[PDB]
C-alpha cells in the first residue's frame, strides 16, 4: 500500500476531511490500494480532465500547464521529486504545498483530483520513455503534448 | 536604479533562504515565466541542470545599461531586488530563445 | 613557392612577352591595372584564416585559373557579390588596436574592375553575428540596392542597410530564425528553431509582418548551415546531415515545399556515406542540378573534407554521377554559364581545383590561397 | 590518421586534438598559448557564455558536459589548432553549435577569437 504524506512536513494525510462524494469509485479504490491511477491516457475521461483543470488550474499554470505566473507542469523537472509518480502529485494536490498552492480537499473529490491529474500527465512534453507514471500498453500509444 | 544586486557572484542553491521567491530553471525554459512580485522583493533564480544559464535584461529596461547575470551552473543561484513598479523583461544570453519576465507591484 | 601547371604557363608566357618586348625596343613604364570586366567565369575565395583578426579576399578568373586581384578584410566578414557583377561587397569588422579596443562594423561596396572602394557605411552598435562564415547571413536583395545581415544576441533582428543612399536604416525584431534569403525588395525568409520557414515583409517604417509557413522537418532532422539559394530561381536548397534534400520553390513569393530526395543511394547509405565540409552543396539554376560533397564518414564528423561529389537532376532526385575528386575538398560551387565550372576549394591544401562540372575531370588549379580558405562565391550573370 | 573515422578519445595529453575534453572545440587550445586546460593566457578576457556538448571520459567510462568559453581580445593564437564536432548541431540550435564565436560576457567587450578552454560544468548523459 502507498503512504500518503504532506510533501512538506511529512505528516500522515488525513482522508477524513476528504468529500463523501467521488470517494467510492473504482478509481479511487484502485489507487488507494495500489497508487496507480487507471484514469492516465482514459479517452473516456480526458474531456471532462481537461475542463477541470481549464477551470480549476489553468489560471496559474497556464492553458497547457507551461507555467504562467505559478510554474510548468509539463516537463520532467519537478520542484518535489515525488511529483514524478501519481502517489505524489496526488499528495501535492490533497495536502497542498506552499503560497498559493494550498489543500484542494475543499473543492475537488477525491476521483475528481484524480482526473485532474490525468490531464496534467497528458500534457506532458517529455519523452514516453520517461513516463514512469504509464504502463507499457500507455506509453505505446502516448505522444509529447502539443498545442 | 530599477534593481539591485545582493550578489555579484552566484552562490549555492543551499544558501538560498527557506520560503523566497525563486524561479527554477530547468529544460531549457525558466519554469515560471510570469513571475508578479511586489516593490521590494528579492527573486532567486536557481539553474536546475548542468546546462549553465543566467539572466540577462538588455539596456534600458533596469537602468541605463544592460545587465549581463552570471552563468550559474547546476544547483547555483543569483538574485535580484526589485525596487521599481514594472514589467521587466530577460533572456538567457546563449540562448537568445530562452525568455521570462518579472512583473513588479 | 610551388607552381601549378596553370601559373607556369601563365609565368612563362609573362617572360616571353618580357623578353620579345625588351628585344624589339620597348621600354617598362608601370602602372596600374584594372581587373578584367566581371564574367560568368570569375570566382571569388574567401579566407577566413582560421578566425584571423584579418582576412582576405580572392578575385580568380575561373577560365585561366589567375588571380586577377584582392581585397582586404577585417574579422570574419560577409560577403556578397551582385548577380549583375555591378559591385561587390562585405559586413566587416576592424578594432582599433588590432584585436582590442574600439570596434567598429562596416559595410564597405567595392567597383568591381578598379576594386576600389565606393562606399564606406558604419554600422551602429556592432550588431555584427561573429559566426564561421555563412554565406546567407548576410544578403543581398534582388534588386542589388539593399544588403540585410543578421544579428544573434542580444536578441534575434536583421540589420537594413540601404546600399542606393549609402546609408544603415535600422534594425529589424524577428523572431527565432536564422539565415536571410531575400525574395524581393522588401522581403526575405529565415528559417526558425521549430523548424518553420519565417516569411518577413518589411517597409520603410513600421513593424514587419512576419509569418510561418508550415514545420517542414522534424526535430531529429539537422538542416546544415550551408544550404545553397538561386535568388534568380528561388530555389532553396537544404541538405540534411544524411543527405536528404529538402528544395524550398520561393518563386510564387510564397514558400512551396517541393519532395524531399535523397541524394545518397540506398547502398552508398548503407556503407556509411554522408555528406561532409564547409559548403556542401551547390546549385546550378540553367540545369537545375543539385551537387553535392560525401564520403565515407563517422556521423560525428560532418564538417572533415569529401574526396566525392554527386550530381543529381533537382527535379527527379534522379543521380547523374558521382566524381572522384582525387583531393580533400571542404567547399564547391559552380559557374552558371551554359557549361558550368565545378569549383573545390581545399581548406588544407589552400588550393581551388577546377573542374568540368560535367565530366568532373580535374582542368586547372590555383593555389597558395590565404591561410584556411573555406568559401566560394560565384555570380549568376544569366 | 583518417579525418573521417570516428573520434576515439584518450586521457593522457590535453595537447592532442584526441583529448576526450576536445570532442567539440573548435579552434585552439588554451594551454598552448599561456593557458591551461581550464584558464586563459594573461591578457585574454574570459568568457561567459558558450556552446557545451557531452564527452564520454575513456578513463572512468561517465559522460561530463564540457563548456567551451573562449578566452578574447586577442589575435587567433596559431598554435595546436582542433576541430570536434562531437555531437554539434547547426546554428539553429546555438547551444550546441561551434562555428559561434562565444566570446559574449567578456570584459571589455572582446569578441576576438585567442583560444578555448575545456572545463567541465558537470555531469551529462
Ligand atoms: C494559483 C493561485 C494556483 C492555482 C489555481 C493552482 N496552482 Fe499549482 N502551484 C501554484 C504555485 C505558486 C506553485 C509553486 C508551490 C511551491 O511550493 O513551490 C504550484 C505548484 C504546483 C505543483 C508542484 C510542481 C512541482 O514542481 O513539484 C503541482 C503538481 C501543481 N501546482 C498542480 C496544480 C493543479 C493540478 C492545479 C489545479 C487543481 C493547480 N496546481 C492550481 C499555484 C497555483
Ligand atoms: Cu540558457
Ligand atoms: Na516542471
Amino acid at each position: 500500500a502507498p503512504q500518503f504524506f504532506n510533501i512538506i512536513d511529512g505528516s500522515p494525510l488525513n482522508f477524513d476531511d476528504a468529500m463523501e462524494e467521488g470517494r467510492d469509485t473504482e478509481a479511487v479504490k484502485h489507487f488507494l490500494e495500489t497508487g496507480e491511477n487507471v484514469y492516465n491516457e482514459d479517452p473516456e475521461i480526458l474531456p471532462e480532465a481537461e475542463e477541470l483543470y481549464a477551470g480549476m488550474c489553468s489560471g496559474c499554470h497556464g492553458h497547457y500547464a507551461e507555467g504562467k505566473i505559478g510554474p510548468g507542469l509539463n516537463d520532467a523537472y519537478w520542484t518535489y521529486p515525488g511529483n514524478e509518480t501519481d502517489v505524489g502529485l496526488f499528495s501535492t494536490l490533497y495536502g497542498g504545498a506552499t503560497g498559493q498552492m494550498g489543500p484542494m480537499w475543499g473543492s475537488l473529490t477525491l476521483d475528481e483530483m484524480l482526473r485532474t491529474m490525468a490531464w496534467v500527465r497528458h500534457l506532458y512534453t517529455g519523452d514516453p520513455k520517461d513516463a514512469s507514471w504509464l504502463t507499457d500498453e500507455q506509453k505505446a500509444g502516448f505522444t509529447p503534448f502539443q498545442p | 536604479d530599477k534593481a539591485t544586486i545582493p550578489s555579484e557572484s552566484p552562490f549555492a542553491a543551499a544558501e538560498v533562504a527557506d520560503g523566497a521567491i525563486v524561479v527554477d530553471i530547468a529544460k531549457m525554459k525558466y519554469e515560471t515565466p510570469e513571475l508578479h512580485v511586489k516593490v521590494g522583493d528579492t527573486v532567486t533564480w536557481i539553474n536546475r541542470e548542468a546546462m549553465p544559464h543566467n539572466v540577462h535584461f538588455v539596456a534600458g529596461v533596469l537602468g541605463e545599461a544592460a545587465l549581463k547575470g552570471p552563468m550559474m551552473k547546476k544547483e547555483q543561484a543569483y538574485s535580484l531586488t526589485f525596487t521599481e513598479a514594472g514589467t521587466y523583461d530577460y533572456h538567457c544570453t546563449p540562448h537568445p530563445f530562452m525568455r521570462g519576465k518579472v512583473v513588479v507591484e | 613557392e610551388a607552381e601549378t601547371q596553370a601559373q607556369e604557363t601563365q609565368g612563362q608566357a609573362a617572360a616571353r612577352a618580357a623578353a620579345a618586348d625588351l628585344a624589339a625596343g620597348q621600354d617598362d613604364e608601370p602602372r596600374i591595372l584594372e581587373a578584367p570586366a566581371p564574367d560568368a567565369r570569375r570566382v571569388y575565395v574567401n579566407d577566413p584564416a582560421h578566425f584571423a583578426a584579418v582576412t582576405q579576399q580572392f578575385v580568380i578568373d575561373g577560365e585561366a585559373g589567375r588571380v586577377i586581384g584582392m581585397i582586404d578584410g577585417g574579422f570574419l566578414p560577409n560577403p556578397v557579390v551582385a548577380d549583375d557583377g555591378s559591385f561587390i561587397a562585405h559586413a566587416s569588422t576592424v578594432f582599433s588596436r588590432i584585436a582590442r579596443g574600439e570596434r567598429t562594423d562596416y559595410v564597405e561596396v567595392f567597383d568591381p574592375v578598379t576594386l576600389l572602394p565606393t562606399a564606406d557605411i558604419e554600422l551602429p552598435d556592432a550588431p555584427r553575428f561573429l559566426v564561421g562564415t555563412y554565406p546567407w547571413m548576410t544578403s543581398l536583395t534582388p534588386d542589388g540596392k539593399t544588403l540585410l545581415f543578421y544579428q544573434f544576441s542580444p536578441a534575434p533582428a536583421v540589420g537594413v542597410v540601404d546600399l542606393e543612399g549609402k546609408a544603415f536604416k535600422r534594425m529589424l525584431d524577428v523572431p527565432d530564425c536564422y539565415h536571410i534569403f531575400p525574395t524581393a525588395p522588401d522581403t526575405f525568409f529565415m528559417h526558425c528553431r521549430d523548424g518553420s520557414l519565417a516569411k518577413v515583409a518589411f517597409g520603410t517604417e513600421g513593424t514587419p509582418e512576419i509569418t510561418h509557413t508550415e514545420v517542414f522537418h522534424p526535430e531529429d532532422e539537422f538542416l546544415i548551415n550551408h544550404p545553397a539559394y538561386s535568388q534568380k530561381a528561388g530555389r532553396l536548397v537544404w541538405p540534411t546531415y544524411t543527405g536528404k534534400i529538402h528544395q524550398i520553390d520561393l518563386s510564387s513569393g510564397d514558400a512551396k515545399f517541393l519532395p524531399a530526395v535523397e541524394a545518397l543511394t540506398e547502398a552508398e547509405r548503407a556503407d556509411g556515406w554522408r555528406p561532409g565540409g564547409w559548403q556542401q552543396v551547390a546549385y546550378h539554376r540553367a540545369l537545375d542540378r543539385i551537387y553535392l560533397l560525401v564520403d565515407q564518414r563517422d556521423e560525428w564528423r560532418h564538417k572533415t573534407a569529401s574526396r566525392f561529389v554527386v550530381v543529381l537532376d533537382a527535379k527527379t532526385g534522379e543521380r547523374l554521377a558521382k566524381f572522384e575528386m582525387g583531393h580533400e575538398i571542404d567547399s564547391i560551387n559552380v559557374s552558371q554559364d551554359e557549361k558550368p565550372l565545378l569549383y573545390a576549394l581545399s581548406t588544407g591544401d589552400k588550393t581551388l581545383y577546377i573542374h568540368d562540372a560535367e565530366s568532373g575531370e580535374e582542368l586547372r588549379s590555383v593555389n597558395q590561397l590565404g591561410h584556411g580558405p573555406q568559401v566560394i562565391t560565384t555570380a549568376d550573370m544569366g | 590518421t583518417d579525418p573521417r573515422a570516428k573520434w576515439v578519445p584518450q586521457d593522457n595529453d590535453i595537447q592532442a586534438c584526441d583529448y576526450w575534453r576536445h570532442c567539440s572545440i573548435d579552434g585552439n587550445i588554451c594551454d598552448c598559448s599561456g593557458g591551461s586546460l581550464t584558464n586563459c593566457p594573461p591578457g585574454t578576457k574570459l568568457a561567459t557564455a558558450s556552446w557545451v556538448a557531452s564527452c564520454y571520459n575513456p578513463t572512468d567510462g561517465q559522460s561530463y558536459l564540457i563548456a567551451y568559453r573562449d578566452c578574447c581580445g586577442y589575435n587567433v593564437s596559431g598554435r595546436c589548432p582542433c576541430l570536434n564536432t562531437e555531437g554539434e548541431l547547426p546554428v539553429y540550435r546555438p547551444e550546441f553549435a561551434n562555428d559561434i564565436i562565444w566570446c559574449f560576457g567578456a570584459e571589455d567587450d572582446a569578441m576576438t577569437y585567442h583560444c578555448t578552454i575545456s572545463p567541465i560544468v558537470g555531469k551529462a548523459s
